[PDB]
């Protein structure tokens, strides 16, 4: 039992049957929101301080 | 050109919505942050809010050590000086 | 049929719903008090000139039949504003106005009485008094002497009592108010402080 | 395990759901119950309970097939509640000593005189002022009674619990002679009929309508005197600004000079001081202050009296303690640094 | 007088003295004038309203009060 | 055995067990329990656990199916009582004398001493300071003087965000508040901080019902738990800011907050010992005077210290130099300083 990770519980007599190994919230929503690829340095051009 | 180490979540975009409206402390980006420690967080009165949160982490209590939060504004900065 | 459908009301006490609106393509919409809504193209045990959108009913938990109309729409507040009591003010108690008190009779008293003594002229009734000056010189005893020594129903009304947080229509006190004092208040009504509301 | 085997013998006794009472029908028991939040109900009774005491604003036991009726009880029981200084502010215990005092001790100034008893006063003033002292100060007299309801209290989500709390109270004080029962943030609880055809806080409304009930009018007071603070006599109630209820309106803002130099005695004998010193001067110190904030100055020359190993406190440890608190605590530490004056 | 009906009257009381001298009263005033005649009659303990207790009532309190004499002299 | 009579109370629990608030004790052994949602037969109790621990109305271990009360509740553990409640006491009781050395004092004294020796006021009947507020310009030490005191500690420290108790449900503000005040009071005698909360005056939320009449509702349950009644006895609490202006003056009135302390940016007597001591961890080319730094930059934070003098390795270590010039001293202060207004515009001051 880890503090807050969640767990699958059957619904039979709510039996605490398995443990879920997971992420908890928004994550995919707004976790993994990034832009991914792109391009190189090549079309950047003067400020390179 | 990092490998892992740039998750731009662009932290502004819904900012009614993706900011506090369920994610209150928003620090469930900073769960992400952290369990993405290569990570690099951006963004765009819940911004005062959520801007206290990130002082909250960012002021000296930090995990994968900077990652690297950024802003970007323009043309006058007069959002809440703290 | 009537020993079953006496059952159906006694299955279990048989959920008290609001019926939303009423078609007749007859026909009702059912809101349940789980504000779940039931569409029924038959309706039952009433008829639709019994009913109306907006009533408290008695609905079937398993056929979700409209069973009975409740005898419990009381509406909360204007029932509340009738006043029951009529505390007595007879007019020795107006000194100074008495000639507002005539043309205040000639106005709204003879109205309630004799309409055959605008009629048999043929014009029109009065419609609506306004009572105005400082507000010591006595706007509550045409209130309570009209309540007591004119008899019918005394109905109330205040200025701050349209005036709720709570927004969507102004509609419903109001228009339950007068069609609720259509039928048991039909003589009566004192609005109170209308200058705080006429803006 | 105590009472283990009649516990085996139990589990074919369970019955009886909560099931606030509604109303009633006509002619017949034939009652009407929600339950909390599922559904309002048209129900019938088992038939061996009582059908008289099934009356309207009560839970009863309720059957999970049918609905039946079983018995009820009363919600809210048992628990509910757990001055040397007579004498602040001066004229203020004088029309509390008039307006409290006299029901209380003679119905020959008023029915001689042909007037009803003055039951209740709308005080009004600045928090942090002495409310609880005068309303604390009149249960030196009454007996020893007492009660303490803030009206934020009340903020609840069922429909009127708060009024079921009014029961509470008007069925609480009756009980016992001579009770005090203080009421606080009477704006909350309401005076004007706010109301538009929407339908959201009216648990207030109601339980304002039943406070004007139980209040004054149906079976009155007696030896029970109440008393509501308030900052304003503005969003009041007319049928309680009715004047039988509500007639004194004491008021009361600061002290003088010198009911300061009484707290500056009432403060200064409760901690260690020197009795070789004087507070007229402090009085002069002291334009507009609470009696709280004269503690505030009293403890700040007990941290004076921290920092040098003081318990005799000098004059000079209220100098810098009115120093501090009135001038080197008033915005920063700089109100003067000019003479221009003497 | 319709407030001083019910109470305990003498019949030391000139109602032309007491409205007379009363300079711009409302009926709210006019109550409020002889309901704290009760008050002030109720202060001492009087056995009945007292043509006095009208007559400080006619100046409950001066009003607004303050009454300084600065300035006035 | 006692392992077979415990076998038999551990079989009247049955497996779905669930956790009711009770309203009132019905005091012949059977009673009648809310849910969440209250559905409240006349249940009975496992007369093997104590009844008589509970007050009425207080929470227990029931059935689904009989709803009979089985076991007693332990705590309430939300979100917050992780971040209520400090685990250790962190780190950073001072790096560097030299910071205020003036509200050090005040806090020490005010604070410290009489918690630690609460045997003063006998001495003098004084009652010990409830609230104070912490306040100032941004960064100047505030939330590391709590930081401090967390370290340097002798109780509970409990550390609290003032924008944890905003939620969209009704009530569970107040909620917090009384799971709060129960952290606060069932340790001992424990340091609560609470910190921004000039942010919640003029602030309005996503998550949220009607935004005027939300957190009025919760900040008068903090209005009435934290300074009304319920004893305060010794629990510290000690609340922070950096504005001042949206405070409702009915908190700031006093009994319930009584110092009130400001921060002013450091004068150069102690700023040498934290230019020093920030680069006390640094080679650096001792010829260089610091008092230039010192003097020159008359409003500083001392995050304006850490940056200069983090700055000016970035730039000697920019080059792999390890010791640093004054120059690298002047590209850090006009490399952390920006728009310095001084002329161009108006510069009338000239
Ligand atoms: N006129 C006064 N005479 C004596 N002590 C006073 C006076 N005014 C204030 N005080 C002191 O200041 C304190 C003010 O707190 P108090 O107990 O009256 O609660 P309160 O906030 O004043 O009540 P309220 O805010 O509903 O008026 C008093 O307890 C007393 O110590
Ligand atoms: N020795 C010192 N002397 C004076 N000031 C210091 C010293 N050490 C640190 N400081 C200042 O105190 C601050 C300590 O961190 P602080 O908690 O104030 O930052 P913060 O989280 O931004 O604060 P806030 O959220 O209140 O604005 C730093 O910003 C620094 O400028």
């Amino acid at each position: 039992v880890t503090p807050n990770c969640r767990v699958a519980l059957r619904n039979d007599s709510y039996t605490l049957h398995k443990i879920l190994p997971n992420k908890v919230d928004p994550l995919v929503s707004l976790m993994m929101v990034e832009k991914v690829p792109d391009s190189t340095y090549e079309m950047i051009g003067g400020l390179d301080k | 050109h990092t490998d892992c180490t740039f998750i731009r979540v662009s932290g502004s975009e819904l900012v009614q919505k993706f900011i506090g409206e369920g994610a209150r402390m928003v620090r469930e980006l900073f769960v992400m942050a952290r369990e993405h420690a290569p990570s690099i967080i951006f963004m765009d009165s819940e911004v005062q809010r959520t801007m206290l949160e990130l002082l909250n982490q960012l002021d000296g209590f930090e995990a994968t050590k900077n990652i690297k939060v950024i802003m970007a504004t323009n043309r006058i900065d007069i959002l809440d000086s703290a | 049929e009537n020993s079953e459908k006496i059952k159906v009301n006694k299955t279990l006490p048989y959920l008290v719903s609001n019926v939303i609106e009423l078609l007749d393509v007859k026909c009702a919409v059912i809101k349940t008090s789980t504000r779940q809504t039931y569409f029924l193209p038959v309706i039952g045990l009433v008829d639709a000139e019994k009913l109306k959108p907006g009533d408290l009913v008695g609905v079937n938990k398993d056929s979700y039949l409209i069973l009975e109309t409740l005898p419990t729409e009381y509406d909360s507040r204007v029932k509340a504003m009738e006043v029951d009591e009529r505390p007595t003010e007879q007019y020795s108690d107006i000194g100074g106005l008495d000639k507002q008190i005539q043309e205040l009779v000639e106005a709204i008293v003879l109205p309630m009485n004799h309409k055959e003594k605008f009629e048999n002229l043929g014009i029109q009734p009065p419609k609506g008094v306004l009572m105005y000056g400082p507000p010591g010189t006595g706007k509550t005893l045409l209130a309570r002497a009209c309540a007591a020594q004119t008899k019918a129903t005394f109905l109330k009304l205040a200025g701050p009592q349209l005036v709720q947080m709570f927004i969507g229509d102004g509609a419903k006190l109001v228009r339950d108010a007068f069609a609720l004092a259509k039928e048991k208040a039909p003589s009566i009504i004192f609005i109170d402080e209308l200058d705080a509301i006429g803006t | 395990a105590a009472d283990k085997q009649t516990l085996q013998s139990e589990q074919p006794l369970q019955v009886a759901r909560c099931t606030k009472i509604i109303n009633a029908d006509s002619e017949d028991p034939k009652y009407i119950i929600n339950v909390k939040q599922f559904a309002k109900f048209v129900v019938d009774l088992s038939d061996q309970v009582a059908p008289t005491d099934i009356e309207e604003g009560m839970r009863v036991g309720v059957d999970r097939n049918k609905y039946q009726i079983h018995i009820p009880l009363p919600p809210k029981i048992d628990p509910t509640v757990t001055y040397s200084d007579v004498g602040g502010c001066k004229e203020q215990i004088e029309k509390l000593r008039e307006v409290v005092e006299t029901p209380l001790l003679h119905p020959e100034r008023f029915v001689n005189l042909g007037i009803e008893p003055p039951k209740g006063v709308l005080l009004f003033g600045p928090p942090g002022t002495g409310k609880t002292l005068c309303a604390r100060a009149v249960a030196n007299r009454t007996d020893a009674c007492f009660i303490r309801v803030i009206g934020s209290e009340l903020v609840q989500k069922y429909v009127g619990e708060g009024a079921r709390m009014v029961r509470e109270l008007f069925e609480m004080a009756r009980t016992k002679k001579a009770c005090l029962i203080f009421f606080d943030e009477i704006d909350a609880i309401g005076g004007a009929r706010f109301d538009d055809g929407a339908g959201g806080d009216n648990e207030v409304q109601r339980t304002m309508l039943e406070l004007i009930n139980q209040l004054d009018g149906f079976d009155p007071r007696g030896n029970i005197k109440v008393l509501m603070a308030t900052n304003r006599p503005d969003t009041l109630d007319p049928a309680l600004m009715r004047p039988g209820r509500l007639d004194r309106k004491i008021e009361f803002s600061l002290p003088d000079l010198e009911g300061r130099t009484h707290i500056f005695k009432i403060h200064a004998r409760s901690m260690s001081v020197e009795r070789d010193i004087r507070f007229e001067l402090l009085a002069r110190l002291c334009p507009n202050s609470t009696g709280a904030e004269i503690r505030s100055v009293c403890t700040e020359a007990g941290m004076f009296a921290i920092r040098a190993r003081r318990k005799i406190a000098t004059e000079k440890d209220f100098l810098e303690a009115v120093n501090k608190v009135i001038k080197s605590y008033a915005k920063f530490s700089a109100t003067p640094r000019y003479m221009t004056y003497n | 007088q319709i407030h001083s009906r019910k109470m305990n009257v003498s019949p030391d009381v000139n109602y032309e003295e007491l409205a007379r001298c009363t300079d711009d009263f409302n009926g709210a005033q006019c109550k409020a004038v002889c309901v704290e005649a009760g008050m002030i009659a109720l202060r001492r303990g009087a056995t009945e309203l007292t043509h006095e207790d009208y007559m400080e009532g006619i100046l409950e309190v001066q009003a607004k009060k303050k009454a300084n004499l600065q300035y006035y002299a | 055995k006692q392992e077979e009579e415990r076998s038999k109370v551990d079989d009247l629990r049955g497996t779905p067990m669930s956790v009711g608030t009770l309203e009132e004790i019905i005091d012949d052994n059977h009673a009648i329990v809310s849910t969440s949602v209250g559905s409240e037969h006349y249940v009975s109790i496992l007369s093997f656990v104590d009844k008589d621990l509970l007050e009425p109305g207080c929470s227990v271990l029931l059935n689904h199916k009989v709803h009979a009360v089985i076991g007693v509740l332990m705590d309430d553990t939300d979100p917050l009582v992780t971040v209520m409640k400090v685990e250790k006491a962190p780190q950073e009781t001072y790096a560097d004398i030299g910071g205020l050395d003036n509200q050090i004092q005040e806090i020490k004294e005010s604070v410290e001493l009489p918690l630690t020796h609460p045997e003063y006021y006998e001495e003098m009947g004084i009652k010990p300071p409830k609230g104070v507020i912490l306040y100032g310009p941004p960064g100047t030490g505030k939330t590391l003087l709590a930081k401090a005191v967390a370290n340097q500690t002798s109780a509970t420290f409990l550390r609290v965000v003032g924008s944890e108790l905003i939620q969209k449900y009704l009530g569970d503000g107040p909620k917090l508040v009384r799971e709060l005040f129960r952290v606060a009071e069932e340790h001992a005698p424990s340091i609560v901080f609470i910190d921004e909360i000039d942010a919640i005056g003029t602030k309005r939320y996503d998550s949220n019902s009607g935004g005027e009449r939300e957190i009025q509702r919760t900040m008068l349950e903090l209005l009435n738990q934290l300074d009304g009644f319920d004893s305060r006895g010794d629990v510290k609490v000690i609340m922070a800011t950096n504005r001042i202006e949206t405070l409702d003056p009915a908190l700031i009135r006093p009994g319930r907050i009584d110092r009130k302390i400001e921060f002013p940016l450091p004068d150069e007597k102690t700023k040498k010992r934290i230019f020093q001591i920030h680069t006390s961890r640094m080679t650096l080319a001792d010829d260089v005077t610091l008092d230039d730094l010192i003097m020159a930059k008359d409003d500083l934070s001392g995050a304006d210290i850490k940056a200069i003098c983090t700055e000016a390795g970035l730039m000697a270590l920019r080059e792999r130099r390890m010791k640093v010039t004054n120059e690298d001293f002047k590209k850090s202060k006009e490399n952390v300083l920006y728009k310095k207004q001084e002329g161009t515009p108006e510069g009338l001051y000239l």
